[PDB]
């Protein structure tokens, strides 16, 4: 329920389930495989 | 005929007229007809597309406004003290619509009006000023307004047993709430209410006492009490009733009242001691029929 | 539940509000409507009906004497007979008309009016009069040569006893006002004056004085706005029997 | 091409060989009142060649101490010609105006004039509570002079007055200014003797410098009413 | 032409220009036209897709904000004591919009404005401090605000009979409620309200007293009273009226006011004793035309 | 009935709320709109109009003297003529413009401005000036060699009497502020300085001193945000006749 | 908005623009023409 | 949300994005071009 | 009018409620978003970092 | 009356047209200059600025 003209007045948008743990956990130039020896 | 008029009439262009046998500006008031001379045949007009609306002046909008119909104050204390054996924290009003001249004169512009009544009850409260008049705020009291039709028993005390109102409609409303509001239907026994009755309300031919009393204007009584028992201090309750008519239908327009009213039961008149609104002189006097009173001094 | 909040003006009682409200007598059956003559749908139907003007609103004139103007045989040509102040808010000849009694319930007005005059002399009396309307801006014309320069109609007494002088809507603004300031641009309407065009002529045995009745009305282009309380009535005390209704 | 300009109205014409441009106020042109907007129902009179023509007022002398000049734009003509006579005999008036301002000098003179037309210039008074009197504002064809042109005698500012329709007369470039004014009013028509729609103001923002040449440098104002019409004929009042 | 501008103009790329007969940066202020020199022809610009909106600065949003238009206090006691025979628990206000400079200067940026008025009434209450000023809380009083058009009778007392308001619109609102709110329509007799009137309001040629008074700005009176009868103690009622315009249309922009206002009836000016906002010096003084007052000291 | 509950902020009056509210005059018919020239839809239409700058805002300069800058024949080349502080919130030459009077009703701004200068000397006076805009970061340039390193335009007096110096939008952030701190990163805009490019040259009989008028405006990319109360006006007492309205 | 059972509870009906000025201004047996001489 | 009969009772109409900077910035009889010499 | 009644918990302020509320700056235009590296959508992205 | 305002510039000549404004179709070269059939009017020059 939003009866205000300005869209910023709306309720919270608690719905964005996308994730990308890889910018922080694996931020390397060459992608690391699984079980393969790192370096 | 009957025409739908959302706006007023336009003006059309007009031209020089010099015809024999055509006299638009000549009339005959004896026929009882108002002159039909239009501006376009009185003078040489231009065209004007006129978009002035007519909605504000509809009868429904002319009369459909809340106006004061009753106002009455009463004491909220313990009246049992003394020689009075009855609590008496209440009052009774016989419903009429001729007590306050503003609404009355607006209604008496017509002979018959059919309307539903939107009733609004506005309570106010004060604290009586006497001796120990140490202010302590206004209590939030609940009031009961009971409609009592003709022939129903009427309460004689605040603690009477007529206040159960098994059949009589009642409203319980508090001081701090919005005003109480309810609609009374069109409740006449005839097709319309009569603002004027040129007759008598009794079959018996009494010498006096029954002229102008309409048999159908017997709407009954409004009784209002305080539900709470008396407090140790005395308060003054003022009840104002506002009537708004709606779904209005009006017939037979009448000359407006010019003399001040004197009673709620008759059309008796006396006027003022001098003009304006005097029995010999409704309009104020000017020096002579050749005198502008408000004349531009060029 | 429905999440809500309260706006300013909640709980107010405004005497011009328009809402439904609880029916106090449920399943009540109102009396069926019969046909009654003279139904009024709009108040502009009423102001279009003519009514007499107290043109003779002077001291000495009592009652019906005020509704009629004496016209009598002149001994001076071009003579001024009477004038009518074209105002509705202030006390004047128009203030007696049904037009002015309905209009004074409103603040703004627009549209053309009309004044109808009626000759009530004998059949053997003849005459010619000129009735002139002067748009505002200056003083009232007191001579016929100055008065005939505006809107006028020359009335010749005959078998038709009524003349109509239309007051055309000549205003700068779309609406005027019923202001207490008669000398204001938004309120002043002008003047109406009557002069002898030729004379009143009567035979030897006929009466040398006669009367005119004057009437005024609105026309079909007339409109009213901004309803107010009319200054034509007021209370000072409770009426007789008003407080007797509580006992 | 846009430096020369000839204006022709009725039996009067004006040429200029060093005009800047023509200023049409708010991108508008004068026109007669349409039936869609009219309110007075009587047939208007529309004298065209006898009223819609240039009227040249008295000239004012531009000195080094000059503060500026203004003309209330109907009021300046109410006593002039057939326009004035129609104004006197009729209750209601309507027109535009075409205002042409003339001030010529040499190539050694210098100075700038702001020719600005102010709609509804309600005049203020300095250092007093009482309002301006009838004489202070109804100056007629003579016009008035500014007391404090820097606040437009109005407590506003001269600097922002360029929001109004205006032209300049820069002596090094141009010697005339022309502004065409439509009808400005809330109402369809008005009583010409008690309300002024426009004020034509001439303000020397850059002061005149003669530099040894001719000293008497006059400013001349010519105004032509545009699309005049009048309603409510009666006797003449002045 | 007329363009719809949800955002501001983009910037396009620009390149070296060395052309004969093309002088974009050269203008002529005498024509009365503002310079048309764009940034892309003044300097070598990059492209910029610009998404800055223009909605906040719309005239409807610039003026459509509630601002104080009236504020007035009055005493709520029994004034009948003494030589005063009139209750006088009320006040009357002649409606104007030139009393408070904040809203006034914002309106006088245009010559004509057409708008509907959203009116909000904010009551406050205090208890008068004198002798027996023992606090007991603020009563929940009901107030009546009645609009009185030109020519209507005006109340002279708290208990006057003009307060029935059969035709005059009234609002009854309590102290503890939300502020009262109602919309007044565009109620001018002309097509728009005039913020400035260069003329006189009377046909008569009086020497002084009628310059700048607009005949159409006669909106009438606002009368506000206390419905309750007097309490044994005295209270002070403060009424603040907020005006919000809506559906706004504005014509003919004007130079903003720089001198402080002195009256509500004229544009008279005096300024301050020294810059800024002085009749000879609107902007404050710097030492010379070569002096930065706020200069970075590198 | 409908089960409801009240949210926080119920019964508040917020001066920026946008709701319908009860019509006080029901069935009122407003006056029909006529065409009036000069309709304004947006305030950014107004700030795009040029207005004079009080460049000569010094003691001794009174009234119109402040709106004009004297340029006179130099006896020293490369001479500094004047400078303009590029600020709108503080007291400066821009504070007189319509741009700055509308902008000061808002807190944030963005977009390019423009300053137009007008030569009002005699026809026989020639000259060349350079008008330089310096992006912020350091002190104002006082020598021409340092000043010409930024954005500049060389103005040659001729048949076209006006030059335009565009102040390009060169800001780190998308918007700036009308902060009281002129030395702030979010508020400082830079400097504008004028230097003699060659000289003013006049004949023997011509005046050796001339004036410039300066104007400023916004361009089509200019925008304003976060409307506030302008510091350009304020009350201290009730105005004359303000309390007379209650009697 | 009317959620009451009885139709008389409804809002006002301020919508009847029909007019007949002729029952009052010209209530005569023979209709009067325009410009023709009355009687 | 407007449940009142009179249309003037409605909310504000803050939606008219049309502009015409040309009645004020270039109110001249002959349209000025770009780069062309004014007069 | 609409017949209504008020439930328990009306007029409460609960710090975890989720409703619209009145815009204080009407027609305000926020600064357009630019790309900034390192956007976090969930806090479980962070606890996965050693 | 009928007039033309002459501004000195690059064009050195102005033209004031005397329009034919006569009651009759023709006029006369009469010895009576004050006659209805002969008098034509006046031409006057004034300093504009
Ligand atoms: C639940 C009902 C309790 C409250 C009852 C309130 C009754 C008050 C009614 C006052 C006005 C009634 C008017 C009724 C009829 C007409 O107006 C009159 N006959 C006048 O013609
Ligand atoms: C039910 C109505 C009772 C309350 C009436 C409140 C009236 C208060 C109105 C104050 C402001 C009215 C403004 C009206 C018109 C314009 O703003 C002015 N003419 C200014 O141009």
């Amino acid at each position: 329920i939003n009866f205000y003209k300005d869209s910023y007045a709306a309720s919270a948008s608690k719905q964005d389930f996308s994730q990308d743990p890889s910018k922080f956990t694996e931020p390397v130039a060459d992608a690391l495989k699984a079980g393969a020896p790192v370096l | 005929i009957e025409e739908v008029m959302k706006t007023v009439a336009n003006t059309v262009e007009s031209e020089i007229r010099a015809e024999l046998g055509v006299i638009p500006s000549l009339n005959a008031a004896e026929t009882g007809a108002t002159s039909n001379t239009t501006p376009e045949e009185a003078i040489q007009t231009r065209a004007v597309i006129n978009q002035h609306g007519t909605s504000e002046t509809l009868v429904e909008n002319f009369l459909g406004r809340a106006a004061l119909v009753m106002m009455k104050d009463f004491e909220y204390k313990n009246h049992v003290t003394g020689t009075q054996k009855v609590q008496q924290n209440f009052f009774k009003w016989t419903i009429n619509t001729r007590s306050y001249v503003q609404l009355r004169r607006k209604f008496e512009l017509f002979t018959y009006i059919r309307f539903d009544s939107e009733i609004t009850i506005v309570p106010t409260i004060r604290l009586y000023t006497s001796t120990g008049a140490s202010y302590s705020g206004l209590p939030n009291l609940t009031l009961q307004a009971m409609f009592v039709p003709v022939g129903a028993p009427t309460p004689k005390s605040q603690d009477s047993y007529e206040w159960q109102s098994a059949c009589n409609p009642s409203v319980f409303f508090k001081i701090d709430d919005p005003p109480a509001r309810m609609t009374i239907p069109f409740m006449c026994i005839n097709s319309a209410y009569g603002m004027f009755y040129d007759g008598f309300a009794g079959f018996e031919k009494t010498a006096n006492g029954l002229y102008g009393i309409n048999p159908a204007n017997t709407m009954g009584n409004l009784c209002i009490r305080v539900v709470n028992a008396y407090q140790p201090v005395q308060y003054t309750i003022t009840i104002r009733i506002y009537l708004k008519p709606k779904h209005i239908k009006a017939w037979v327009p009448r000359p407006p009242r010019t003399m001040p009213y004197m009673s709620i039961a008759n059309t008796n008149y006396t006027g003022h001691s001098s003009a304006p609104n005097n029995v010999n002189a409704i309009v104020g006097n000017r020096t002579n029929i050749t005198t502008m009173p408000n004349d531009i001094v060029t | 539940g429905v999440p809500t909040y309260l706006l300013p003006g909640s709980s107010q009682f405004m005497t011009t509000d328009d809402h439904s409200s609880a029916p106090a007598f449920p399943d009540f059956s109102p009396t069926p409507e019969i046909h009654i003559p003279g139904r009024v749908h709009n108040m502009l139907e009423l102001v279009q009906v003519e009514s007499m003007m107290e043109i003779n609103n002077v001291a000495g004139s009592s009652g019906m004497e005020r509704l009629r103007v004496e016209i009598s045989v002149q001994t001076d040509m071009d003579a001024l007979l009477f004038n009518i102040p074209l105002d509705i808010q202030l006390d004047g000849p128009l203030r007696s008309t049904l037009l002015a009694n309905i209009a004074r319930y409103y603040t703004h007005w627009s549209g053309s009016m009309e004044m109808t005059f009626m000759f009530c002399g004998s059949f053997m009396a003849t005459g010619k009069v000129i009735l002139c309307y002067t748009p505002p801006g200056g003083s009232c014309p007191t001579d016929r040569e100055s008065a005939m320069l505006g809107t006028h109609i020359v009335w010749d007494f005959g078998l038709q006893s009524s003349i109509t002088l239309v007051i055309p809507w000549i205003s700068g603004s779309h609406f005027r006002m019923f202001n207490s300031d008669a000398k204001s641009i938004n309120a002043n309407v002008g003047y109406v004056t009557c002069f002898m065009q030729t004379n009143l002529i009567v035979p030897k045995e006929a009466a040398t004085s006669t009367y005119i009745i004057g009437f005024a009305a609105a026309k079909n282009d007339f409109s009213l706005r901004l309803m107010r309380d009319s200054p034509d009535i007021g209370q000072s005390q409770q009426l007789e029997g008003a407080t007797a209704a509580f006992q | 091409s846009d430096r020369v300009l000839q204006l022709k109205l009725g039996n009067s014409a004006i040429v200029t060989q060093e005009a800047a441009n023509m200023c049409c106020a708010y991108g508008e042109w004068p026109s007669y009142l349409p039936d869609n907007e009219a309110t007075a129902i009587d047939k208007p009179t529309q004298p065209e060649t006898s009223t819609d023509r240039f009227y040249t007022l008295k000239s004012v002398k531009w000195e080094g101490t000059s503060t500026g000049w203004w003309w209330k734009l109907p009021d300046a003509l109410n006593q002039t010609g057939m326009f004035g006579q129609n104004v006197q005999y009729h209750y209601l008036y309507r027109s535009g105006f075409l205002c042409h301002v003339q001030c010529n000098a040499t190539k050694f003179h210098q100075g700038a004039l702001l020719v600005v037309a102010i709609p509804e210039h309600q005049l203020g008074k300095y250092n007093t509570g009482t309002s301006a009197s009838f004489d202070d504002v109804m100056k007629g064809k003579t016009g008035g002079v500014f007391t404090h042109p820097y606040v437009l005698d109005d407590g506003t500012s001269l600097a922002c007055s360029l929001i109004f329709p205006h032209q300049w007369i820069n002596l090094r470039t141009n010697n005339s200014a022309t502004i065409m004014l439509p009808w400005m009013n809330c109402a369809p028509m008005d009583f010409a003797l008690r309300h002024n729609q426009w004020t034509l103001a001439i303000i020397p923002v850059v002061p005149l410098n003669t530099s040894g040449g001719t000293t008497m440098v006059p400013i001349t104002v010519s105004i032509a009413p545009m699309c005049c019409e009048f309603n409510g004929l009666r006797n003449a009042i002045t």
